[PDB]
């Protein structure tokens, strides 16, 4: 969501990240994408009855 | 007529011949930028930061002071204009004390809201910065004179508005104050005002010191009862109960300023 | 000038109609939303609430804005009788829990310092 | 990128939906009050209130658009024109990789015909904008409070109503429920005038008047 | 132009009963639309360009525990800026609150003199550089 | 190594498969016109990805292969989400072992705050953090909707400025809205034991929708 | 990990995978708490010449929307070029 | 330093004081009142007044970037001996 | 690029469908889930023995606020009041007058954690770190009342979780 | 040629057997109602400019697969799909007239930022 929020104001500002840091946050981009992913299918299975996943 | 046309950054304005280029900015809604100069005051074309470029000029001109006449194509947002404010804004900040939040200017602050308009985002300053002492004038006044820019607006307030003549320049080169050299108690009754001239965090109200900062306090317009002359002036509020006491503008009331006993 | 577009409305006749019914709906709709959330209130109670919040809605003269109100009216009924609301929500209109407000010059000027 | 401050700008985007622009005037110019492409590349549409389903229906099935995408749905409620709240669609076309921007004017009073038939998608981005804002969408399948209490009055995001609000809930012991009543804070909301008296930009400085 | 079971109302128009607001803060209001008074300590104007409506100020009492600010007006966070005075009165008027106006102040002309401060008979002749 | 056993005891269950197959069906061409986003169009075999189509960011060095499946039900989308998980993980190996040298922030001390070494030194550094955490930077006027591929899916926000340092009105484009606003259709024809398994496939989360 | 070599055996023969070559719980492969203090980079404007605001005022450099018409042979021309297909996995392309 | 109100409620250094009659005080009844023993006003009463030599002082705060933005401090009042403004640490001249 | 996932082509063989016949009629695909949970079972546990032991974290971590002080004690705070300036939630509230040694320090410092967001926007906004995010979590309390916060509360904080906080600090002003 | 699609990839978009005269007589189809509008409109002065260009492509190339890259469309059930909404589009047009100017002109200060 923070990187929705920063390429918006980028876009606005017409400024943009420098080359560094764009490359941190698609690291916890898709860290966020694993963080979301996780309990996405876990809590289905949750909700279905699977506990152990 | 005497009505004279100007090329103001393209756009005509046929300015009444004399007025200068500060006085006809502002008639298509450009503020030109200032330190030294006031339009209820007289002209002294110090600070240099009115400094704009007129086409085909060798050099910026100081736009304080400059007679307009025909032609004269000026432009706002031209790199010679925008390289004379970049020099002249960072020499007003190269020794200035990095004082802004022990500073009670700090969000009222013209240096400060002039630098982040038409400024630098870092200094290539490396050496040290003047340091001038403090002085005591009034249990009102309040004197950081490190903070002082030299913008003489206070002496020419002193002696043209309030009358008297005490406030003054002392000094040569870059170390000379404006101060009062012999100690002094300003007894002008229009001191107060003195406060909301100065620019900087330089001249300060002594009572509101280290009371408010400007974002917090909610300005109502009101009147004074004080003289029998209503004057229009700003209440600041906060928490159930007034700080400071600011002079608002209608001409024939108060005009720009202020007596003490009201503030 | 005074051309607005239409969404139920054209004459106060038929915005009148509109309401009409409306209370009409209402007026059937107080004796079952009583015992079936079960409340304290009486029938006739209820029924006069509806009555008075009509009155409330009765100093406009726009067919243009009654029918705003209509449509804001025929907003809540359905919530009520589709157990959609709850008790805190269709007891709130019988504003009981806060103290009566003074009315008179002396009480206001007596409980604060406010007009 | 030479100034790696700044971002870069795009020409070959620029025009393209520039000429996209003049393609949708032409086809339709009986709406289209006009047309805005943007620094950023986003493309507007401006649009009449009885051009919703036009326009909508048009980016939706024309063969050069095919932008049937609903993106979201929102108003803008500006007091100071007569049309306070300013209805805007968002538009996606996956064929050609673009987003269409389509604004629209309404008064409080004056309906819009409910967009349902060009996408089910809005079903639910009608209902918060008739709750949060209280303009009201003609022909739709249904007006209900989808954002606020169950009997809330009035519409939050108008810029009339507090951040505040007016109710506040409380349980309170005779009654054994949760009653409501006018709002009374601990701590005062502050105010933080923090708009500079310097002007910011000269780009998009206003008219003088 | 346009027609689809036109509707002609005289009335001036005014929300008011749906807008939600209450009462006592439809009557017994007082709202002041002007022009925002710049602060004097900034020589910058750019506040005076718009038209700011808000509320009166109400009772503002501290908060027995720690000293808050606590108050009970929810309408006094409202700052709405208008572009110009003719539409201010038209959300006045709309709400049906108790308009009130002021006179956008205008700078009187200050027409100066570099020249003037270097008079030869004009006490315009300046004691101070 | 741990998502194995994610995938081995429920990928192969049956029991899982009976109780994710044929429910929650969607579509196409409902999917899309419904507002659907992210994993609905992916799951429903519309090739379709932010990530991909419009690459954000600097997505553009990274490669990898999103996983558009054939029915789009619940089930396919579970696989979408497990294979998404193993396709993060590539991307997360492509940008660690090429992590560019430079700088965390725009060298702009307007938008950004100056060091804090810089700000006990430089007489703008003082400035500029002062202002920008009293107001912050002005940003210029205009309106923009440009949307990432968040995990839930298509997640945008639509904010307007005003011309100063302060957002006027920022709607809170959501998957999740988008997503919840065809339940309707997508508990059609199902009981609730399984619709309950739309609900988990839906990746609904209430901070996104009620905000 | 502790674990003797039976129950090792155990699992790796339940699970059927190697569970011992990547555990779950970290060891002492993972980075001291304590770490070196950093040097991060400089400013990439931190030269102190030739680096005026004029030359990369990126909010400055913003223009208006430009209007390119308002109220007050043509060749079909599409927003963008109308996207292709991608490519079938080389990698892997079928699970 | 701090002193003892005739009620017993050690004062803060702002000099808050909950009287008799204050109603409010029962808040601190059959509980304690939390004071900061360490009075910030007079640590510096005691603390030692650096004799470096210069007509201005450049005063960072000690610790170098962990101390407050550094400022220049003039010496040429001779009454009063300058102290800076963030640190509060007091410089004065060799009799200039 | 994409790749595919539900699609399989299950061969209609007499060996493949035998599999296939077999894994229904004999599960085998439970079965492996048996086998994967027991392979679970026999593995050491990941819980933590709080309070004697605490999971890990940062010399970056947002706790409970303290407000520093100089190495001679005096308050950093200066009233500048850049942290109530951004503060998201307005949970900061500072006064200041007149102090007996000529200064006008502040009075007031009510950081109400009932309030309080740990974004720690308020450290980084502090120009001469005053404010700070302190190490410490546990300061659960069973009154509404308690995590109000005054001026005292925070100044015993800034010395009682002091070494720490300083250590931090010194550890972490180079990223900063 | 091809062997027939097995899918198309698309759930719900079902496959057709008929790619290139399907499309032909839905072509001929969205033609015919191009007619009833009038010729001066640049809606039938850009319909047609690609009607009469992707009606050659169809039926000079035969092919499903050779039509899928001429035409960009992905399977040739999206391209019809496509020109199938295409004549609904065509229809609803036909009745709306949008040829004559602006139904009025907007609002002084409607548009235009800031406020
Ligand atoms: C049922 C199976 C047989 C009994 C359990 C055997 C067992 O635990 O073997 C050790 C061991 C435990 O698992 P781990 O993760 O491998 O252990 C590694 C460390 O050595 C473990 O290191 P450690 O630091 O845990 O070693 C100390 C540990 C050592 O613990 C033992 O040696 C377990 C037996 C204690 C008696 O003792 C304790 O921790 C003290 C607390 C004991 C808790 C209560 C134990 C009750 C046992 C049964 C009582 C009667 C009912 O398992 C095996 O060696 C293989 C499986 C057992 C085979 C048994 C023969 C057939
Ligand atoms: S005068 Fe302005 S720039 Fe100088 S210290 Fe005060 S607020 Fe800062
Ligand atoms: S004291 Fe203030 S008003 Fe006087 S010259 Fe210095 S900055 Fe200007
Ligand atoms: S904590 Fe820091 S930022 Fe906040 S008022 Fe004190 S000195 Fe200023
Ligand atoms: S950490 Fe808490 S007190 Fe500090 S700025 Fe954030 S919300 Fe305010
Ligand atoms: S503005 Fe002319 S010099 Fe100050
Ligand atoms: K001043
Ligand atoms: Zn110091």
């Amino acid at each position: 969501n923070e990187q929705a929020y920063s390429l918006a104001v980028e876009k606005l500002l017409n400024i943009q990240p420098p080359p560094r840091a764009q490359w941190i946050r698609v690291l916890f981009g898709e860290i966020t994408r694993l963080l979301n992913h996780i309990m996405a299918v876990t809590t289905h299975a949750l909700d279905i009855g699977a506990m152990t996943p | 007529s005497n009505l004279i046309e100007v090329f103001v950054d393209g756009q005509s304005v046929m300015v009444e011949p004399g007025t200068t280029v500060l006085q006809a900015c502002e008639k298509v809604g450009m503020q030109i930028p200032r330190f030294c100069y006031h339009e209820r005051l007289s002209v002294a074309g110090n600070c240099r930061m009115c400094l704009v470029e007129i086409e085909k000029a060798p050099k910026v001109v100081a736009a304080c002071a400059m007679p307009v006449m025909k032609g004269w194509n000026i432009l706002t947002n031209s790199e010679k204009s925008k390289k004379a404010r970049e020099g002249v804004m960072e020499f007003l900040l190269a020794n200035h004390p990095l004082d802004c939040p022990i500073c009670d200017q700090g969000g009222e602050c013209d240096l400060q809201d002039q630098s982040m308009m038409f400024g630098s985002d870092r200094s290539r300053f490396l050496e040290g910065k003047r340091a001038v002492e403090d002085k005591n004038i009034g249990p009102l006044v309040k004197t950081i004179m490190t903070r002082c820019i030299q913008c003489t607006r206070c002496i020419r307030f002193a002696s043209e508005i309030a009358g008297v003549d005490d406030l003054g320049t002392t000094g040569r080169g870059n170390d000379m104050q404006v101060g009062t050299y012999i100690e002094k108690m300003f007894m002008s009754e229009l001191s107060g005002n003195i406060i909301d001239i100065c620019p900087v965090g330089a001249l300060t109200s002594k009572p509101y010191a280290f009371t408010a900062r400007p974002w917090e306090t909610r300005k109502t317009e009101s009147i004074d009862v004080m003289d029998a002359v209503g004057s229009n002036i700003v209440v600041s509020t906060r928490t159930g109960e007034v700080m400071r006491i600011l002079p608002r503008m209608h001409e024939d009331i108060n005009e720009e300023w202020i007596s003490d006993k009201t503030r | 000038g005074t051309s607005v577009k239409p969404i139920f409305s054209r004459d106060m006749n038929e915005a009148k109609r509109r309401v009409r019914e409306l209370y009409r709906a209402w007026y059937r709709e107080v004796p079952n939303t009583v015992h079936l959330f079960q409340l304290d209130i009486s029938v006739k109670q209820g029924r006069d609430k509806v009555r008075e919040m009509f009155m409330k809605n009765a100093h406009v003269t726009d067919p243009r804005v009654v029918d705003l109100l209509v449509i804001k009216g025929k907003m809540e009924l359905e919530e009520t009788i589709n157990v959609w609301k709850q008790r805190t929500h269709i007891m709130r209109f019988f504003h009981e829990t806060e103290a009566p407000r003074p009315t008179d010059f002396l009480s206001k000027f007596y409980v604060g310092h406010d007009p | 990128d030479t100034r790696p401050t700044i971002r870069p700008r795009n020409d070959v985007v620029h025009k393209q939906l520039s000429a996209f622009g003049q393609y949708v005037a032409e086809i339709l110019p009986k709406y289209v009050q006009q047309v805005q492409v943007s620094c950023f590349n986003e493309l507007e549409i401006f649009i009449h209130p009885d051009g919703v389903i036009p326009v909508l229906t048009f980016l939706r099935d024309h063969t050069n658009a095919q932008f049937k995408s609903l993106a979201d749905l929102t108003a803008v409620d500006v007091p100071t024109r007569q049309n306070r709240f300013e209805i805007v669609y968002n538009l996606l076309s996956l064929r050609f990789n673009s987003q269409i921007r389509v604004k629209t004017y309404t008064d409080e009073l004056t309906p819009i015909e409910s967009s349902v038939t060009v996408y089910k998608a809005a079903n639910w981005y009608e209902r918060e904008i008739w709750d949060m804002f209280g303009v009201f969408f003609a022909n739709h399948p249904d007006l209900r409070r989808i954002l606020t209490g169950y009997g809330f009055e009035g519409h939050p995001f108008r810029k009339d109503f507090p951040l505040s609000g007016y109710v506040e809930l409380r349980y309170d012991d005779e009654v054994k429920r949760v009653v409501a009543e006018p709002v009374e804070l601990a701590q005062e909301f502050r105010k933080f005038d923090l708009n500079s008296p310097w002007e910011a930009f000269p780009a998009y400085r206003q008219p003088p008047e | 132009t346009q027609d689809t079971q036109l509707i002609a109302v005289d009335e001036k128009l005014d929300i008011t009963t749906l807008t939600g607001v209450p009462e006592e803060h439809i009557k017994t209001r007082k709202v002041r639309i002007f022009v925002p008074a710049r602060n004097n300590m900034q020589s910058g104007v750019n506040n005076t360009k718009k038209w700011k409506m808000e509320f009166d100020t109400r009772e503002r009492w501290e908060n027995p525990l720690m000293g808050w600010s606590s108050t009970a007006d929810p309408l006094s966070n409202l700052v709405l800026t208008f572009s110009t005075k003719e539409d201010a009165v038209a959300f006045a008027e709309k709400n049906g609150w108790s308009f009130d106006v002021e006179e956008r102040k205008v700078p009187k002309p200050k027409s100066k003199s570099y020249g003037a401060n270097f008079s030869w008979n004009k006490r315009t002749r300046v004691s101070t550089k | 190594f741990r998502i194995d056993e994610l995938e081995e005891m429920l990928t192969n269950n049956r029991i899982w498969r009976n109780r994710t197959v044929d429910i929650g069906v969607v579509t196409a061409e409902d999917a899309l016109n419904y507002g659907f986003s992210g994993v609905m169009l992916r799951g429903s075999g519309i090739q379709w990805d932010l990530r991909k189509t419009q690459p954000y960011d600097v997505y553009d060095q990274v490669e990898f292969d999103v996983p558009i499946g054939s029915r789009g039900d619940c089930y396919d989308r579970y696989l979408c989400r497990v294979e998404e998980m193993r396709q993060s993980l590539r991307i997360i190996s492509q940008c660690l072992n090429k992590m560019p040298p430079g700088e965390i922030k725009v060298d702009d001390a307007k938008v950004s705050p100056p060091k804090r070494a810089e700000m006990k030194t430089s007489m703008e550094s003082l400035i500029h953090h002062f202002k920008l955490y009293t107001e912050g930077y002005q940003v210029p006027p205009g309106a923009t909707y440009t949307a990432i591929e968040a995990p839930k899916g298509e997640f945008g926000v639509y904010l307007v400025s005003d011309g100063s340092s302060r957002p006027y009105r920022c709607k809170i484009k959501a998957p999740g809205f988008a997503h919840l606003a065809g339940l309707d259709k997508m508990s059609k024809g199902h009981m609730l034991a399984d619709v309950v398994a739309i609900i988990g496939t839906q990746d609904i989360v209430f901070g996104e929708v009620d905000r | 990990a502790s674990a003797t070599r039976v129950i090792q055996l155990l699992r790796n023969w339940a699970s059927g995978r190697d569970l011992q070559a990547k555990l779950q719980l970290r060891y002492q492969e993972i980075s001291k708490r304590t770490q070196p203090p950093p040097k991060l980079p400089v400013g990439p404007s931190h030269k102190l010449s030739n680096n005026y605001y004029c030359t990369r005022d990126g909010r400055r450099e913003a223009m208006p929307p430009s209007i390119v018409m308002s109220s007050q042979e043509k060749k079909a021309v599409t927003p963008a070029p109308p996207i292709k297909r991608w490519e079938l996995s080389k990698d892997q392309p079928y699970l | 330093g701090v002193r003892t109100s005739p009620t017993g409620e050690k004062v803060t250094h702002t000099g808050q004081a909950y009287d008799d009659g204050d109603y409010r005080r029962v808040r601190f009844s059959d509980r304690q009142k939390e004071v900061n023993e360490n009075f910030a006003i007079d640590l510096i009463a005691e603390q030692p007044v650096s004799e470096v030599g210069s007509r201005v002082i450049s005063c960072d705060g000690g610790g170098g970037a962990l101390g407050h933005p550094r400022v220049y401090i003039n010496l040429d009042k001779e009454t009063k001996t300058g102290t800076c403004g963030y640190c509060g640490l007091q410089f004065r001249q060799p009799h200039h | 690029t994409y790749k595919f996932v539900n699609m399989r082509e299950p061969s209609m063989d007499m060996k493949s469908v035998t599999d296939r016949a077999a894994q229904t009629l004999l599960w085998t695909e439970l079965v492996r889930g048996l086998g994967m949970t027991l392979s679970y079972l026999f593995r050491e546990p990941a819980t933590i023995n709080y309070p004697f032991e605490k999971g890990p974290l940062s010399p970056r971590f947002r706790g409970e606020h303290a407000l520093r002080r100089y190495p001679s004690g005096e308050e950093r705070c200066i009233a500048c009041k850049l942290c109530e300036a951004v503060c998201p939630a307005q949970a900061i509230t500072i006064e200041a007058e007149p102090r007996a040694d000529g200064s006008r320090r502040t009075t007031r410092y009510d950081i109400d954690m009932t309030k309080c967001i740990y974004c720690g926007f308020c450290q980084e906004a502090c120009p001469v770190d005053a404010i700070v995010e302190g190490p410490n979590f546990e300061f659960s309390t069973e009154t509404h009342e308690e995590l109000l916060y005054n001026k005292e509360k925070l100044l015993n904080n800034g010395d009682k979780w002091e070494a720490e906080i300083a250590a931090n600090i010194q550890a972490d002003y180079l990223y900063r | 040629a091809g062997l027939l699609k097995k899918t198309t990839g698309l759930v719900g978009l079902a496959v057709c057997e008929t790619p290139h005269e399907r499309l032909k007589i839905l072509y001929t189809k969205i033609l015919d109602v191009l007619g009833q509008i009038p010729k001066n409109a640049a809606y039938r002065k850009y319909t047609e400019q690609i009607t009469n260009e992707k009606l050659g492509m169809v039926k000079a190339e035969p092919d499903v697969k050779k039509l899928e890259e001429q035409l960009q469309g992905g399977q040739i059930e999206e391209v019809i799909l496509q020109a199938e909404n295409e004549l609904s589009l065509a229809r609803k047009m036909l009745r709306w007239k949008p040829w004559e100017p602006l139904v009025e002109e907007p609002p002084a200060n409607q548009w235009k930022w800031p406020i």
